[PDB]
């Protein structure tokens, strides 16, 4: 429905796919990366009923569906489900025909090449796109934020990439790939809500807990002060309405879940924590780089929206940092959306028009071309 | 009909309450930032003086 | 009448309560976790007749009683009824007053905290026990089975816990708790027996179906091959004599009911089964742990009392496991009783003498102390 | 268990520790420079379990331990862990109390002096050694190799030192120190194995990649030719088996890891590589020295075990070198162990018996004495 062959932009995460067209400042819609399937035997005749539901269909009919995500910590492992998600995104909601538009996809720079090669392959081979580019999420948040330098901290649903960029350059020896994200925080919360008497196991229950976290949780500027207080008084509880009319109240679990980002040991992970991985990405860079990365701690993705996190991360790095150095977090409202936004900006740059893989180049070069043309 | 308007009015209460809560969260975030900034503007005014003093010294 | 001031041990599950003294062989008595109450109007007078019946009393007079279980899915919800079960257990069969004897009770680590707090509180406030401890059923299973390392698959009456333990340490993020247990297998059997022409709906009928399951059902090492014959010939049926002289038989339903453990969807549960949970608990553990857990899958609890289960599980995990690796199962004759057995072992260890909460510690701290000192 | 009060010899690097007695041919025990600590909460009672594990204990029980290396790029920063490594080495494996035997420790001359002062201090103040001598690894390398003159090429796990020696004298202005070593080569391998779909981040996983490197990696004489071949054919792929039965197949990563020694930009290092520095160490020496250093380029320490390394280094130095001149590399089987051997040789020389610091000269002078008595 577009009146120009603008590039399409789709940010495919473990959570939701943000999608819209290049040149806008927002996706048209967010398409949860979900393909649902009925888990019950039909009794009534003439009910329609499909073998699978996609995106918002999968969540709307979830009462009898088992819901699964095709993306594991940033890598697509279930390609059949992503073709359904992508098809639905273009076909029904973005009202897009990729055959007439270049498409820009996003990815962590640290993920296996198999994902960037396959995403390049599907847009050219299944959706017949005239051109492709797969972009780096550190880059995309920095474009959206108006920055060329900084440590980009995603703390997303899937992966935390911890990548330092200076003057537009990667500083790869200082990268901390971290296997800790919102999907793990959610599982932790289900176990501690079980301690409170509310057992969340099945899909409807998993989606409820993800909704509880998104509306009730925070990290706390100071964990121990909130911990001691929340564990001692009901004044720190917050309620949530369960869909059947029942309610749940949450106390110190409200922050114990988000806290895993700073304390990965909460879920059995061996990790420095997001504030130390951010710190180490600054620390491992050259001495004349360190000052610029300290002043540019850059947020990306979701969870960066938790109360106390922008103030806490700045304090946690300051506590590890040398004196003299001025430490600052860049935490724009373009939060949870900056990677998609960066894609819109990048796709549209005049300086990026030659970075696109064309269909002819793809067909001659093969799928490995993404390694030579994108990153 | 009244119930349908009620559901929509209640929906508006929920949407508006949604916004209310969102604004409240933003209010508190901003207010908390205001307060940290009040503390910083003052600490900074004090630094404006500590630094001015370092210059004077 | 005892020759030592030892601890008491009671495995109070959602099914039955195994009770005896620490340091002894087994439980002195096993009670149903049942409190029974009459549902009829009396006509004769001077007939005795209780307001409520407990344990074996509840079953012996069940012809006119409705039978309720105070414990469900691993948690006591009716503390008053458990106090009644315990008064009877301790004073009438064990012939002991807990006032002079430390008492060990059990739970799963993922049961709501209320379970451990009420177990501790009843014994300290209504029995005046000098000390308390709430134990981990998986730990007790490992002591009884001769292991410090393995996956404990307790397959109980109300819940399956599925927890990896390595060198005596928990790997808690890898616990795959499942909402499928022996009580659900009984209800499934009642529905399939109804399809066969034998409907059961009231308590007497429900207790009998559980008894039918316990004596007639098996799981089969290979359910497809078992079904090929069981569904084709009457030679695979087994008869059960009902209390009223009627005879009920079961054909391939005899193994299809237990099969739920490998097919939870049979009772409407969103799960692939116990072997999937066993496998994922191993998967969530570090690579240098996994080799020992594959070699040490531990069956404990009841419902493991189905012929073909040790072999069924070895095949089902081997099927998911990497090649080269040896997958092994521990399934001792001390099945269903192994938790009690472990209780006696733990309660009496010299290394466990300081793990006990004393009455003085309880009175000063209150019941929340169990959450901090036991585990 | 030793029949003489000979010197103890221990080469403690950032990777492995080689320990034995002077006058012998080989270390009696080899330990990793590792102290391990449990990162999990204990669940079972009476399980023993140590607070910390050392050397081979640390690796043997590693499934639930985080493993730390006390040495950072050649310098010991964690002396709590090193006194454990030394105590274990002496007390349990060499079966010696250092109080009865003199001890020789080793380090590069550009290693901060603080480390040789502390090595002298640990043996005198914790182990009460009667005497000390901190040796130059290059000195020990030339004794073990049968040389007095030559270039010592010693890239290790920590750093690369690169030092020319002529007639037993050092030419220190020609030392080319680089922050390029096996730990960084390993980090590069972890990133490129991630590119292939095998992401390794935890201690167990990091140890696996280090083990993959030691068993599978090589350099090849010609990098462009090996690269072009690996990119064209499966004939250069090699498999590795992992502890849980997983198998990884590795292609050009097998030599791209080692390649970093010639291409330091792979790990963010500002360097032209080890052949440029080996060449410069010869070049910075007087022309009447250079002829003997060119003909006696001597490998010691590990990484020298990569097939194709002796030939690639000889070829690159030859390409950089003037024509007519004969360039030769000595790469003896006593590789990775030759420094220990050199330690044994030096400690036992009659001409070296006056070089030992006694626990008297040390106590009167203090720790700084090592700078005047050793190097």
């Amino acid at each position: 429905d577009e009146d120009e062959t603008t590039a399409l932009v789709c940010d495919n995460g473990s959570g939701l796919v943000k999608a819209g067209f290049a040149g806008d400042d927002a996706p048209r819609a967010v398409f949860p990366s979900i393909v649902g399937r009925p888990r019950h035997q039909g009794v009534m005749v003439g009910m329609g009923q499909k073998d699978s539901y996609v995106g918002d269909e999968a969540q709307s009919k979830r009462g009898i569906l088992t819901l699964k995500y095709p993306i594991e910590h940033g890598i697509i492992t279930n390609w059949d489900d992503m073709e359904k998600i992508w098809h639905h995104t273009f076909y029904n909601e973005l009202r897009v025909a990729p055959e007439e538009h270049p498409t820009l996809l996003t990815e962590a720079p640290l993920n296996p090449k198999a994902n960037r090669e396959k995403m390049t392959q599907i847009m050219f081979e299944t959706f017949n796109v005239p051109a492709m580019y797969v972009a780096i999420q550190a880059v995309l948040s920095l474009y959206a934020s108006g920055r060329t330098t900084g440590i980009v901290l995603d703390s997303g649903d899937g992966v935390t990439h911890n990548v330092p960029i200076y003057e537009g350059y990667a500083l790869p020896h200082a990268i901390m790939r971290l296997d800790l994200a919102g999907r793990d925080l959610t599982d932790y919360l289900m176990k501690i809500l079980t301690e409170r008497g509310y057992s969340f196991v099945t899909t409807a229950e998993r989606e409820i807990v993800r909704d509880i976290k998104e509306k009730l949780c925070y990290v706390a500027l100071d964990f121990e002060n909130e911990m001691a207080t929340a564990a001692s008084s009901s004044s720190l509880e917050k309620s949530y309405e369960l869909p059947d009319g029942q309610v749940i109240t949450i106390g110190n679990e409200r922050f114990r879940c988000p806290e895993t980002l700073f304390q990965p040991s909460f879920i059995g992970m061996e990790s420095a924590g997001i504030h130390e991985t951010t710190y180490n990405s600054i620390m491992k860079c050259d001495i004349d780089i360190r000052k610029d990365l300290y002043a540019n701690n850059v947020m990306s993705g979701g969870t960066t929206m938790y109360p106390g996190i922008a103030d806490r991360m700045q304090k946690e790095i300051t506590a590890l940092a040398p004196s003299t150095m001025k430490i600052k977090i860049i935490a724009p409202p373009e939060r949870k959306y900056s990677v998609w936004i960066g894609g819109s900006i990048l796709a549209s740059l005049s300086t990026f028009q030659q970075m696109w893989i064309t269909k002819q180049e793809y067909d001659e070069a093969g799928p490995s071309i993404v390694h030579r043309k994108c990153f | 009909i009244i119930e349908s308007d009620l559901e929509r009015a209640e929906e508006r209460a929920e949407l508006s309450e949604g916004k209310c809560a969102e604004l409240e969260e933003e209010l508190k975030t901003v207010t908390n930032n205001l307060k940290s900034l009040e503390a910083q503007a003052e600490k900074y005014s004090q630094k404006e003086d500590r630094y001015e003093e370092e210059i004077k010294v």
